[PDB]
């Protein structure tokens, strides 16, 4: 849901890309 | 013992907190200085270990990994967990995985600024800033060649050469280089570095200095950067057993490279007693690429709730099976900075003034060409048990692209006055920044833009007692733009830092002692938090507060005994957050401390022998923002034996043996979440031979 390096646990093919890295 | 007066007298001078050359007791904020002599004694693997004995930093958060120089200063890290690192007063501006590192062998010093410093540097973390200083051409000639060999197949060859070209020394050069090879702690993971630093100084007179500074580095492999669960590290598996400290959850064919190229200069000219001009400029190009399979916790972890592979297993096997994901990445970034300053010294009756007026401009461009593996994109790893992975066969069912072009630019105009009235020194300044960002998602064809206009100021007072005791107070501010887009499709407003600090600096002119104390209240406002109405989008308005006590002490006890040490109390909390109000942020211990001492023999048959030992203590921290579990405390001990070869007719030459984590303690450095834990560094033993000609 934020800035980072690794996509969040909910991020998929039909999902907006947010990070937690 | 060069490190002795270096740590106590040479380290009294600084420029990072004021942009003017100001003694540390005259700086109205917390600042620490690590000299090249202290770095030659301790031989730190990176700039982070060089700061181990300074307060208010977490230099070991990532454990064994040495990919980046990430620091948690006063409970805070930079927006998007990027580094907030400077080189020669200019930002090493990074984005995503494309962040640059400078080898400590190439540095003259490192200065760390704690708290908000936007007043001089623009957008910056509320926690602080690190500024490194490149090795400069020397007066006297230098002809150093160094060799290292240690644990985990460590091998290093370095050289450091400097001299005048002419007889008057108006043209001088420096050339520092190194080649390093080692295995990472983790099985199948290797590290490689080849770095060279050409430098050239033109000093036509005692009032002018133009120095060309360049840095080139190539790292075919940077090593481990994986994630591991609290199940098998902090806590035991259902089995009752734990994963080894060399455990690697990646693929046999995980690769990770970095390439860095920089050119620029440092210019200063003194016109007269009133006016001095300064200009710092750098052009840099950074590249990174990786193929990395990495861990995403055990199947009983809520992060793996949508994983099919995990759902398939029996509730008796979920707790010891590890869900994994992957990232394929290719980045190229270009960065440019110019800081231009005018320094004006004058008096107004009983008040002496040092007025600084400057213009600062930076631009960064980062082109990301990536591919991410989502749920069920890589097979599970039985933790009760290494093969290749196909990175090139990118499956539309569980993997997708990530192609972005990120642009940033910032212009700042700032004014500062250091006004001295008798023993009262007043520091007052302000900065105005125009920070503009622009992100092109090449897949979606959309551009997100935001232009921020922000004002920050700092006001301080230092009362200089004649005995060296200097109480001080300051208010200081910072801002950080957001890179994140809300429900409504717009980039969020910036986060801000607001700090109050009171302290006392003990810097006596007649004794080799530096002792500082500081108590502070640092607040981060407009922090991003969870949507209260529930969505995949964050909301702004959150708040994090850090209050703490910091003590640093550095003294030459006797002619042969040297001490360095620190203590930190950090009370960090979410004061406003949808999910975590009242909790403590992860990886932030309440208590940290360190103490080092060295003895040098100068008279008997053990003449020129240095013996040194130090201990670094990290209290307990929380392993997640939910504060569902804790990471246990640990104390690590380092030791060294150094022998000057002057008695064997080789003055300047020495041989040493360093031992890091002497008692080979097994510990979890930290966890940022239940699925993201890092094993601490295992005992390291290194032999170094450095010869002067
Ligand atoms: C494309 C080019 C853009 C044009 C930018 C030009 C502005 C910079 C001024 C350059 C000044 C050179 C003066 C010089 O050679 O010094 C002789 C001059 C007199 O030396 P003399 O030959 O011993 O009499 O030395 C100075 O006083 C130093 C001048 C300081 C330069 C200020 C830098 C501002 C940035
Ligand atoms: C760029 C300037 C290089 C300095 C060359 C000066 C050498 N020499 C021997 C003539 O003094
Ligand atoms: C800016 C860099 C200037 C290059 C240094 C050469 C100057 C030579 N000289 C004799 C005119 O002073
Ligand atoms: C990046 C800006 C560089 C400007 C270079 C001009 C510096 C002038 C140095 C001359 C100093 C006086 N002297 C007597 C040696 O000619
Ligand atoms: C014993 C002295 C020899 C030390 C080894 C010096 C290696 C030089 C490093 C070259 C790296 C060049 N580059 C541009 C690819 O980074
Ligand atoms: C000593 C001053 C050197 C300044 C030279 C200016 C750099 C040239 C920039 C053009 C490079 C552009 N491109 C795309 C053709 O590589
Ligand atoms: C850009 C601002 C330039 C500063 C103007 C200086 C005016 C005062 C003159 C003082 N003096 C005689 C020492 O040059
Ligand atoms: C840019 C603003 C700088 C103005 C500084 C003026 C200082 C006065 C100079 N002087 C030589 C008369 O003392
Ligand atoms: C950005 C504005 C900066 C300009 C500040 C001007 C203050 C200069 C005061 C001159 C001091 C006068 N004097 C002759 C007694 O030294
Ligand atoms: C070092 C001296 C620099 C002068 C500072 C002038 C900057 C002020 C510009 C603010 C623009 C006004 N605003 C808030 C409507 O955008
Ligand atoms: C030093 C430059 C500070 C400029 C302040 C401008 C602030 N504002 C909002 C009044 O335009
Ligand atoms: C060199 C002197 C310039 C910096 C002066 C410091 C600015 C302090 C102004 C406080 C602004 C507070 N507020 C809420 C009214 O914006
Ligand atoms: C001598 C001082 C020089 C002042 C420099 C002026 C900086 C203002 C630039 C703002 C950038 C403009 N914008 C709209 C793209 O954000
Ligand atoms: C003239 C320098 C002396 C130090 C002054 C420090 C006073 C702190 C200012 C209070 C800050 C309040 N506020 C709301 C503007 O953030
Ligand atoms: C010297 C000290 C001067 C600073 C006074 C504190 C200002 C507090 C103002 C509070 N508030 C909420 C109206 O911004
Ligand atoms: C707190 C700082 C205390 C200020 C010292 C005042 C000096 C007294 C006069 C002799
Ligand atoms: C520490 C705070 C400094 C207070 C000193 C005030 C000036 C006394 C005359
Ligand atoms: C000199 C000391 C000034 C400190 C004033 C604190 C201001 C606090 N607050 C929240 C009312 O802005
Ligand atoms: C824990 C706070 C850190 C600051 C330590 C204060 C040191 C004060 C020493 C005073 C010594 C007085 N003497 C002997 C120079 O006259
Ligand atoms: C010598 C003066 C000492 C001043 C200390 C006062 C600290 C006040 C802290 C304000 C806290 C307010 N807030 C909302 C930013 O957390």
């Amino acid at each position: 849901g934020g800035a980072g390096h690794v996509p969040e646990y909910f991020v998929g093919i039909g999902t907006p890309i947010s990070f937690y890295g | 013992s060069a490190w002795g007066p270096a740590a106590t007298i040479a380290a009294r001078q600084s420029a990072t907190g004021t942009k003017t050359d100001t003694p540390i007791q005259k700086v109205p904020q917390s600042i620490s200085v690590v000299t090249a002599e202290e770095m030659a004694l301790h031989q730190p693997k990176s700039v982070k270990e060089a700061l181990s004995y300074t307060p208010g930093v977490s230099v070991g958060t990532r454990g064994a990994s040495n990919t980046y120089d990430h620091l948690i200063i006063r409970g805070f890290a930079a927006e998007g967990q990027s580094q907030n690192n400077y080189l020669n007063g200019l930002k090493l501006q990074g984005n995503f995985y494309n962040d640059a590192v400078i080898d400590p062998y190439m540095l003259e010093r490192a200065e760390i600024m704690r708290g908000p410093v936007s007043v001089l540097y623009g957008k910056s973390s509320p926690g602080g800033l690190l500024n490194m200083v490149s090795k400069r051409p020397t007066t006297e000639p230098l002809k150093e060649v160094q060799f290292k060999a240690g644990t985990d197949s460590l091998f290093q060859t370095g050289f450091d050469f400097s001299d005048s070209l002419d007889d008057d020394g108006v043209y001088s050069y420096r050339l520092t280089g190194l080649a390093r090879s080692a295995n990472a702690q983790q099985k199948g993971s290797e590290e490689q570095r080849y770095a060279i630093a050409p430098a050239f100084t033109w000093r036509p007179d005692d009032k002018t200095n133009f120095t060309f500074l360049s840095y080139f580095q190539n790292e075919p492999e940077t090593g481990y950067y994986g994630w591991l669960p609290k199940e098998g590290t902090v806590e035991p598996l259902p089995n009752g057993k734990r994963l080894p400290t060399d455990f690697n959850e990646g693929a046999k064919n995980n690769t990770y490279s970095r390439n860095e190229k920089m050119v620029g200069y440092s210019f200063d000219h003194e016109f007269n007693d009133t006016f001095t001009v300064r200009q710092n400029l750098r052009f840099a190009e950074n590249k990174t690429s990786q193929n990395s399979v990495y861990g995403y916790g055990v199947c009983s972890d809520p992060a793996n709730a949508y994983s099919k592979q995990c759902a398939a297993l029996a509730p008796a096997d979920k707790g010891h099976y590890l869900a994994r994901k992957y990232v394929v990445d290719d980045e190229k970034l270009q960065n440019f900075s110019v800081d231009t300053q005018l320094q004006s010294k004058f008096a107004t009756g009983d008040i002496d003034h040092t007025l600084l007026t400057g213009v600062d401009f930076m631009r960064m461009r980062n082109d990301i060409n990536a591919w991410f593996g989502y749920d069920d994109s890589v097979p599970l790893l039985n933790l009760y048990n290494n093969t290749d992975f196909d990175f090139n066969a990118k499956d539309p069912a569980n993997s997708g692209p990530y192609r972005i072009l990120n642009k940033q630019k910032q212009t700042g105009v700032y004014v500062q006055d250091q006004a001295q009235w008798d023993k009262v020194l007043v520091t007052l300044g302000g900065r105005y920044d125009w920070a503009d960002q622009e992100s092109l998602n090449r897949v979606a064809g959309t551009t997100d833009k935001r232009d921020d206009k922000q004002f920050t100021w700092r006001g301080g007072v230092n009362y200089l007692f004649d005995n060296g005791v200097t109480p001080y107070f300051s208010y200081s501010e910072s801002f950080e733009p957001s890179s994140q887009v809300g429900k409504d499709g717009n980039i969020f407003a910036p986060s801000k830092g607001k700090q109050y600090e009171v302290g006392v600096k003990y810097v006596p002119e007649d004794r080799p002692i530096v002792v500082t104390g500081a108590v502070y209240n640092l607040t981060k406002t407009n922090n991003l938090m969870a949507d209260p109405e529930g969505s995949f989008f964050s909301v702004e308005g959150g708040e994090i507060r850090a209050r703490g006590v910091e003590i640093e002490a550095k003294a030459a006890l006797s002619a042969s005994v040297n001490v360095v040490g620190s203590y930190t109390y950090t009370d960090a909390e979410y004061t406003t957050d949808t999910t975590y109000k009242g909790n403590t942020p992860a990886q932030v211990p309440k208590h940290m401390a360190s103490l080092w001492a060295d003895y040098t023999f100068f008279d008997g048959p053990l003449s020129g022998l240095t013996l040194g030992t130090g201990g670094r203590y990290t209290g307990s921290s929380y392993g997640d923002p939910a504060n569902s579990f804790k990471v246990g405390s640990y104390t690590v001990v380092d030791a060294l034996v150094r022998y000057d070869l002057a008695r064997v007719g080789m003055a300047g030459s020495n041989v040493a043996l360093h031992v890091n984590n002497l008692f080979d303690r097994e510990y979890v450095a930290s966890c940022f979440n239940t699925y993201g834990c890092f094993w601490g560094a295992e005992r390291q033993v290194v032999a170094t031979a450095t010869f002067r000609f």
